[PDB]
């Protein structure tokens, strides 16, 4: 079944993204500064100031300073990367801040964040305790705004965001797995016989952690479906509840990519090791 | 010994201080370039 | 001798500012709340006053207050050069640009001087401001300035009140709606003209 | 004022850089669709190539060259970090191509059409005391290192500041929303003058409430999470070896003041456009309920030079004096 | 507060009045010639000091009869202070009162005798200068000096120091009000060297 | 609302500066208007 329905209506609304070096510079800037002050509130006149900072990073014009800044202002707000409050009494008589795509796009490029296993540990274990007493409501059965409120709002308003984060960590540690092939190629291809052992301990610790992370999830995944399996079988007494039933079926589809995804990545790495292993014994060691 | 303002009336004030110095300066090099002029065509002229 | 009223309100401390403000001119809008209450209260006796100096007081139906100088009047009157009614009547239209709610009220010039310029034959406007400009950066630029001047000198009268320690905005009054009454009666703009110069509003130029 | 521009010099030394024209955006949409619809969550090269065809297809490009277009498209897309590639070693040359999170957020921010709720807000905010009683609750007992590190760094760490800033993401969405309604707003009175009226008059208060509803559960939330919050660090202040969990408390405290403010202020500049508005009905609706004036104006305005005027205004003469 | 004076509104109704208003917030030195003004001033002067005040200005009545309004810093009506040129011609008008020849006159003189003395006693390169800072001391320089003079001497007119006669501008004589141009040179000496030497020291 | 409080030796000042600049720009737009119709004679004169 064909797509150009989603391509037709983006067309139509014209979405896009623009943020060249420069504008992207400005960007993270205003981000950092934000990320600052006490008032959570921004004026222009301090937007404008940011603008003269990076202004003179770049060795622009200093005479065009006002101009440039306002239609870069305009710009970002096209782009739907701040919201303009109109504020009286605040210098410039305006207040900007940023939009859900300019804090996930800013969050991205300065809060950096890297695995970590207790994390995943904390969020299993709220996302179990959640979805059992989800389960338990739901067998205790009620009236219709008794499953909407007990068993629906659960469902799709808290276990939904934490496997949508469960999905980013496991994005967060492929990203890891990508650093650390540019860091053995960097290392690798400097010094040879120096690099070698760094390279071997790089792999260890990585495998290491992606075994450790993949039996940890497949612990925390049996209970989980083990519950999921309870609320179907519950609702299957019920036949006015296919709101539930469809939520419940996507979420044990999410469930089985997120633990598919441990193995296929595991059969990925140990592949590499053995085509790196390979690659030091019949170039390495020879020369 | 003080006057209290309301802020409407002491914004409106400041806002036109500045207007009226910006329009001073810009007008200072209006009449600078017309003169200038006057005197480069009388120059020419002879 | 004196009506009480007249004489009890002529004693308010609040008068002399008002007293010199009107006859230099000034409107009064809604925003001053003080000024516009005490002439609220005190209309019939304060117009009875005034029609001693030979002058007319107006209450247009907006709700704003001015000061028409009658053909006898014992103070004198003065008129407005074109650009300046020019940027009244563009300063009239934004106030009521339904898009324009988005902005609060609140405007810069820049769009003020960019709308101008789609409307009025950019020569036609050129002329007025240097007979050899035909769409020169230079002369551009001084239109740019002029239309500042202008502004200025209608600020003094009192249809705009500046804002921040910024002048490149400003904020609009409801006082603004007296340029519209050439367009006020759906009859040819010309007799509605020389009706508005019967009435004293206006003189021919 | 001196600067600070050393990450702007680092950003523009590491060649950070976004390119997403509306065909490429497009491209990146139907990635996100097709691997939201498959069961697998992989993609072999040949679907991404399929896709792009489509994408292709629909801006009518020449389709002779598809191909090269496409793995240049493909291969700077991984060069600005939105894919990653997998090389499966059952066919090289056809890896595996998965989304980074910075690509997950822009396709999320269009796809996910995230409509705000006050539930979500409740049941987020339940989930965060529940937690912060725990936490408090452990660092009041005490214990070694180990103890605190297990028990109370590492909970405030890893969870407790994700819910804040869900929390703060869902006001930003409320941000939104109040953008839409005044856009909504605009154009409904610039269709019609006179029966807009009624709509606009509806929306306006709609809008408030729920302003308000949402303040009021975010205070009464507050308070109690700023109470445990105090506890810990009165816990804490007896040991001289855990300053990191100091700062912490001090960041979440910060936090959570400034979400508070927010919405107080939100709600004053919301009443202000609501004056706003009742104003401009009372001084231009009832006057030209038929829209002439406007009309007539601009035409006055464009045919004004062929008959200048001036009006009149009282100009009393000034005072003259000597030096 | 106490609402009126009983004077105050009985001199503010006279009908009089809003003329001499509107002419002394002009700063018009109404002096003796008004006979009906300054009975009325005679009248009622305490009471228009007093209200005067509150726009922060001082109605003063100088020593040779007549009254004219004196501002300060803190002025709640615009004022507005006139070039240098016309304070030369106010000197030179004052000097001319005293010249004992006005009783033979009667008070006539004719521009061209004023424009004479101006040109003779003053320095030609500081009219020069006034007359147009571009000025190349040819004679269409004293053409315009003698135009902006005769506007300078119009304005005055304004202000009230001096008549025009008849209804020719040829002819105009002066009244005791061309003191406050020389109230300067009190002092018990000549006029004409008082006058001389404010005029050598640029005063 | 909101009112500002201010001594009167502050407040007298801007008083008198508003008004210093608006006298001198007066004096300027004179002062140009002449220039200006100096400027146009000569250009009749020229051609």
């Amino acid at each position: 079944q064909t797509v150009p329905e989603l391509v037709a209506w983006a067309r139509k609304n014209d979405f896009s993204i623009s943020l060249p070096v420069d504008r992207l510079s400005f960007l993270l800037a205003v981000a950092t500064l934000n990320g600052e002050r006490l008032d959570g509130e921004m004026s222009e006149g301090e937007l404008v100031d940011a603008f003269r900072h990076v202004s003179d990073a770049f060795e622009q014009t200093s005479e065009t300073i006002g101009v440039r800044a306002n239609n870069a202002i305009n710009d970002m707000v096209r782009q739907r990367l701040l919201n303009r409050f109109t504020s009286e009494q605040a210098e410039g008589n305006a207040i900007y801040r940023l939009t859900p795509l300019g804090i996930g796009i800013t969050d991205y490029y300065i809060r950096q964040r890297e695995f970590s296993t207790l994390r995943l540990s904390m969020q299993l274990s709220i996302v179990a305790g959640e979805l059992k007493r989800a389960a338990d409501a739901a067998e205790e059965g009620g009236d219709e705004f008794h499953w909407h409120r007990n068993v629906y709002a659960p469902l799709k308003y808290s276990v939904a965001e934490i496997f949508d984060s469960i999905d980013l960590t496991q994005r967060l540690m492929d990203e890891q797995q990508q650093q650390v092939k540019d860091d053995i190629a960097q290392l690798l291809n400097k010094d040879w016989r120096a690099a070698i052992s760094s390279c071997e301990l790089l792999l260890s610790e990585t495998s290491g952690t992606l075994r450790e992370l993949q039996d940890t999830l497949e612990a925390a995944g049996d209970k989980l479906q083990a519950n999921l399996l309870r609320i179907q079988d519950a609702t299957m007494t019920h036949d006015d509840l296919h709101f539930v039933d469809r939520l419940v079926f996507d979420l044990q589809s999410k469930l089985d990519r997120i633990i598919s995804w441990g193995q296929q990545s595991i059969d990925l790495w140990i592949g590499y090791d053995r085509h790196v292993h390979k690659f030091i014994r019949t170039a390495i060691d020879m020369d | 010994d003080l006057v209290t303002i309301p802020r409407d009336v002491w914004n409106d004030i400041q806002g036109y201080i500045d207007s009226l110095e910006r329009e001073n300066d810009s007008l200072k090099n209006q009449l600078m370039e017309a003169d200038e002029y006057v005197a480069e065509l009388e120059e020419k002229l002879n | 001798v004196m009506p009480v009223k007249l004489a009890q309100a002529l004693a308010n401390p609040l008068f002399p500012a008002l007293d010199s403000a009107l006859r230099s001119g000034r409107h009064i809008g809604l925003d001053e709340l003080d000024n516009h209450a005490f002439l609220m209260d005190f209309q019939e006796y304060l117009e009875e006053f005034y029609a001693r100096y030979n002058v007319e007081l107006i209450r247009a139906p907006e709700g704003f207050f001015y000061l028409r100088p009658r053909s006898t009047t014992l103070i004198p009157r003065s008129v407005l050069s074109e650009l300046d009614m020019m940027v009244g009547k563009i300063l009239c239209y934004l106030y009521l640009s339904p898009e324009r709610l988005a902005n609060e009220g609140i405007f810069t010039q820049q769009e003020l001087y960019d709308e101008l310029l789609t409307l009025a034959d950019e020569a036609k406007l050129l002329k007025l401001v240097n007979n050899r400009s035909t769409g020169s950066d230079v002369d551009r630029q001084k239109l740019q300035e002029k239309v500042r001047s202008s502004l200025n000198r209608l600020r003094r009268l009192g249809m705009v009140w500046f804002m921040g320690h910024d002048s490149s905005k400003f904020r609009i009054t409801e006082s603004v709606f007296r340029f519209g009454a050439d367009v006020r009666a759906g009859d040819d703009p010309r007799e509605a003209q020389r009706r508005l110069i019967r009435d004293g509003e206006a003189m021919p130029i």
